[PDB]
């Protein structure tokens, strides 16, 4: 039924029916005939609108439920759209972590259009969360200083949904959503001196840390991964029964009643009780054993990246290191090439956060969320560009993606309904984004460059490129019969391209049709 | 694979005794005159022009050394190993890539006709002929796999392009048979098949023009 | 200068390619010197014309309920002006005349 | 780098190879070498150089051979101090050119 009515009756009145209805609506789902889990209530974004922003007067966009792609040659126009979406998501993240809290806001000296006589700017959005809660609107606003009136934001409908997720989870555990952004700034060098140590990378809510920053924290992954090794290698429950020795057997020999020595017993007995309290507290949630957490990540990394077949941790003379097998030989992380390192830096960061946030599932990678990526092909050779989309979409079945590109090889792999074309007027502005005429999925590359991008298949600035076309005009003028002017071209083509090449095979065909089968038919019929 | 025919041996094959002489002891300049008269300058399996080449023992020397000097056991083949490379079709792949293979499960071009087993599609792919049954079917399948006839991308792309260039010519004729006399329209077809004996990949070009094993 | 098709790190000397690159067609270079197909082999709709030619030849060049149903998929997916549809029409015509000439013989 | 340092000062020094990464992971000998040859017209047809290094914990070291490069750098610098001449250009552009 109505989720907001059930939560109202529960809150007030303090109930078991009203609590149970709130927890079931979030947790129900079923298994598909292919063996994939699908939840009963989906979550996704539906529309965006911008007014007097930076160079846009008024613009509207419609988004697909599975995958959307933006194309065109202007870089700053495309980049400004992803910046406006990432501001809006920050208000959900702040309210899941703590009561009250605040998101980010627009800037008065950069974001308002320079010459709009209204002197204010707005950004507007709308989400969906299944049949019982079909619309959630939001607005962000600002205006110039010294005006007769003022514009404020409107955010209450967004705060209300995030409170339901935070309140129910403290009574009895649930799964939670993921939000992330990956920018052009992700390509940077790797520091091999991982000497830094701290005790914070082991809590369920460190998964939301830095998540909208634009690059990800690959330094935090390496600290987390070697910690799972040192605890799985030797069972730490042994340390409890080891501390129980002095705690249980100093007791009977702490003679003389002296405050100093008996404080040493009191301190070890205190410390042991505060240690065991964490082993007790861990039972309050279905936290997977470290042996299972370690196993899931290694299969994901190895399945998606084309050249890596194994990964492990080992101890040198005085510290631990990570090794991989790459092209059949064994190396450290600082010996991989840039196209290999940058793509692994993406997959490892996204895989950790999902295994921390979804502890109750059978396969943690089947959860929900929204992900933004900028230039999709970067340091990748043509053979990998044919398969990067299919590998990601096979590994993460229920996430929504939004991406940008200009390679024609990547477009051969997607349906035309997913495509939005960007083409500014003079000094900027558009009202709507369109889609192309031809079908892209499964078409040949030479047509896509001509019809979708307006570029020829042969370089127009090179003299040798044209002269096969000039031969056809010389063969036509004298009505399909050879002369010296045709013979000099025929010899020059054969001299440069060689004898078996396609240019000469194609030129021979023109003579052989346009002479005999044309001439003899017309002359005989006469 | 066109149908080959074998003529008399080169006398120099009588000059050496198997197991006494190593096959390295033959002057190879003496034998190419007889392998050329019959093959016409093209590879025995993949039908392309020869510019770098070698002589292949059809039944291997290792397993069957008694055949090292039998005239029926030799063919001319494309590629080389003295000029080095990663070559990946015909007789080099037969040793290094095929794995295992029974010598009696393969078609030989001078004692059977490949037209009883193989079909060429206008898209450039090679397929077993229509209506086959288990014993004929395994010959067609192993012959296509061991010589890699659909798997070398350089071979696939070249053959496809060669057929696709003639199609505007093939439709101009075959659509004038109401204007020409019943014998004149036959002559208008023979003038095409007379050239094709001199080009590349002839078998695929023949399968576009023809209408039966009966000529006209 | 370019590397061999497979190499563990033991090639001694480098070499140049066979074909002329200066002013040649884009779709030839990608297949002849970089070893990649002209359309993506992992997509199911890319194989349909090969199935259509074989299916028409099996029934001696006559259309049937199966081959009619396949022809309607191509038309609906690629659309009325597409190269795929213009190419499929040519096969039907020339094959019809080839069958007529046999029947006269 | 061994040419540039000797145009600026007498008795300069260039860069080195690394102990920890540049030597092949499974070679038996545990040392590595790099070798080159330049040209400067029909009066000076050949100029050789060699850079080398040996792995950590090994008992004996390989040695570099750099004298022929110092001798050609000295004639460009000394002649210029008496009267003016034109000089060579050397440069490298990497992937880090793209960073803000
Ligand atoms: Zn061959």
């Amino acid at each position: 039924g109505n989720l907001l009515s059930a939560f109202e009756l529960y809150q007030r009145n303090s109930v078991g029916e009203w609590f149970e209805m709130c927890r079931d609506y979030i947790q129900d789902g079923h298994v598909d005939e292919s063996g994939i889990f699908r939840p009963d209530n989906a979550f996704y974004l539906r529309r965006l609108t911008l007014k007097d922003f930076r160079r846009f007067s008024l613009l509207e966009i419609k988004l697909e439920e599975d995958l959307t792609v933006i194309i065109g040659n202007n870089g700053k126009g495309k980049t400004s759209i992803l910046y406006a979406i990432a501001k809006t998501l920050s208000w959900f993240v702040a309210n899941i972590l703590k009561e009250g809290g605040s998101g980010q806001r627009l800037s008065e000296m950069t974001d308002i259009k320079n010459d709009a006589e209204d002197r204010y700017s707005d950004v507007s959005s709308t989400f969906f969360f299944g049949k019982g809660l079909k619309s959630v609107p939001i607005r962000l606003s600002r205006s110039a200083l010294g005006t007769a009136e003022r514009r404020d934001s409107e955010v209450k409908p967004a705060k209300d949904l995030a409170d339901i997720w935070r309140v129910i989870n403290e009574v009895n555990t649930i799964n939670l959503p993921t939000f992330a952004l990956y920018n052009v700034e992700r390509s940077q060098p790797f520091n091999r001196n991982i000497k830094d140590n701290t005790g914070r990378r082991e809590e369920r809510f460190d998964a939301y840390s830095q998540t909208l920053g634009g690059a990800g924290r690959f330094d935090h992954f390496v600290e987390w991964y070697i910690y799972l090794h040192k605890r799985t290698v030797s069972d730490i429950s042994s340390s409890i029964k080891e501390l129980e020795q002095q705690v249980n057997d100093l007791q009977r020999t702490v003679d003389g009643g002296m405050v100093s020595v008996k404080s040493l017993l009191e301190q070890m007995k205190f410390k042991l009780s505060e240690a065991i309290e964490r082993n007790d507290a861990a039972v309050s949630s279905r936290v997977l054993t470290e042996s299972v957490q370690k196993s899931i990540v290694e299969k994901a990394i190895c399945s998606v990246v084309p050249s890596i077949s194994n990964i492990w941790v080992e101890m040198i003379t005085g510290s631990d290191l990570v090794k991989v097998t790459n092209d059949g030989h064994d190396v450290t992380i600082d010996q991989l090439s840039d196209g290999q390192r940058v793509f692994l830096s993406l997959v490892a960061d996204l895989a950790r956060r999902m295994v921390m946030l979804n502890p109750l599932l059978e396969n943690p990678l089947e959860g929900r969320g929204i992900v933004l990526i900028d230039e999709i092909e970067l340091h990748l050779h043509p053979k990998w560009q044919q398969e990067v989309i299919l590998n990601l979409r096979s590994a993460f079945p229920n996430i929504q993606f939004i991406i940008t590109t200009h390679s024609p090889i990547v477009l051969s792999t997607i349906e035309k309904r997913c495509i939005r074309e960007f083409e500014p007027n003079d000094d900027g502005d558009q009202s709507f984004l369109d889609s192309p005429d031809m079908q892209t999925k499964g078409s040949e590359n030479a047509q896509i460059l001509e019809q979708v991008m307006n570029v020829h298949s042969t370089p127009p600035g090179i003299a040798e490129s044209h002269w096969l076309g000039n031969f056809e005009l010389l063969l036509l003028d004298n009505s399909g019969e050879l002369d010296n002017h045709s013979q000099v071209l025929y010899d020059q083509i054969k001299a440069h391209f060689g004898i078996d090449s396609i240019e000469l095979k194609k030129a021979d065909s023109l003579i052989r049709i346009n002479k005999m089968k044309n001439k003899l038919n017309k002359i005989r019929a006469e | 694979m066109r149908e080959l025919a074998r003529l008399e041996r080169p006398e120099i094959l009588d000059q050496y005794i198997a197991g006494q002489n190593d096959w390295m002891e033959i002057d190879q300049s003496a034998v190419w005159p007889k392998l050329t008269e019959m093959q016409g300058g093209f590879c025995a399996y993949c039908e392309c022009r020869l510019n770098r080449c070698h002589i292949e023992h059809f039944r291997p020397r290792g397993k069957f050394p008694a055949l090292t000097f039998i005239w029926n056991n030799l063919f001319g083949s494309c590629g080389d190993s003295r000029k080095s490379g990663g070559w990946s079709r015909c007789g080099i792949y037969k040793d290094n890539g095929a794995g295992a293979y029974n010598a009696d499960d393969l078609i030989k071009p001078d004692e059977e006709n490949p037209d009883d087993y193989l079909l060429f599609l206008t898209t450039g792919e090679v397929v077993p002929a229509i209506g086959l049954t288990g014993r004929a079917l395994k010959k067609a399948q192993e012959t296509i796999r061991v010589f890699n006839l659909n798997g070398d991308i350089k071979l696939f792309g070249s053959r496809r392009t060669a057929v696709q260039a003639i199609m505007p010519n093939v439709e101009y004729l075959y659509t004038l048979l109401e204007e020409f006399d019943e014998d004149d329209w036959n002559e208008m077809l023979r003038d095409e098949l007379e050239k094709i004996e001199s080009d590349e990949y002839k078998t695929a070009l023949k399968h576009a023009w023809t209408f039966n094993q009966e000529f006209a």
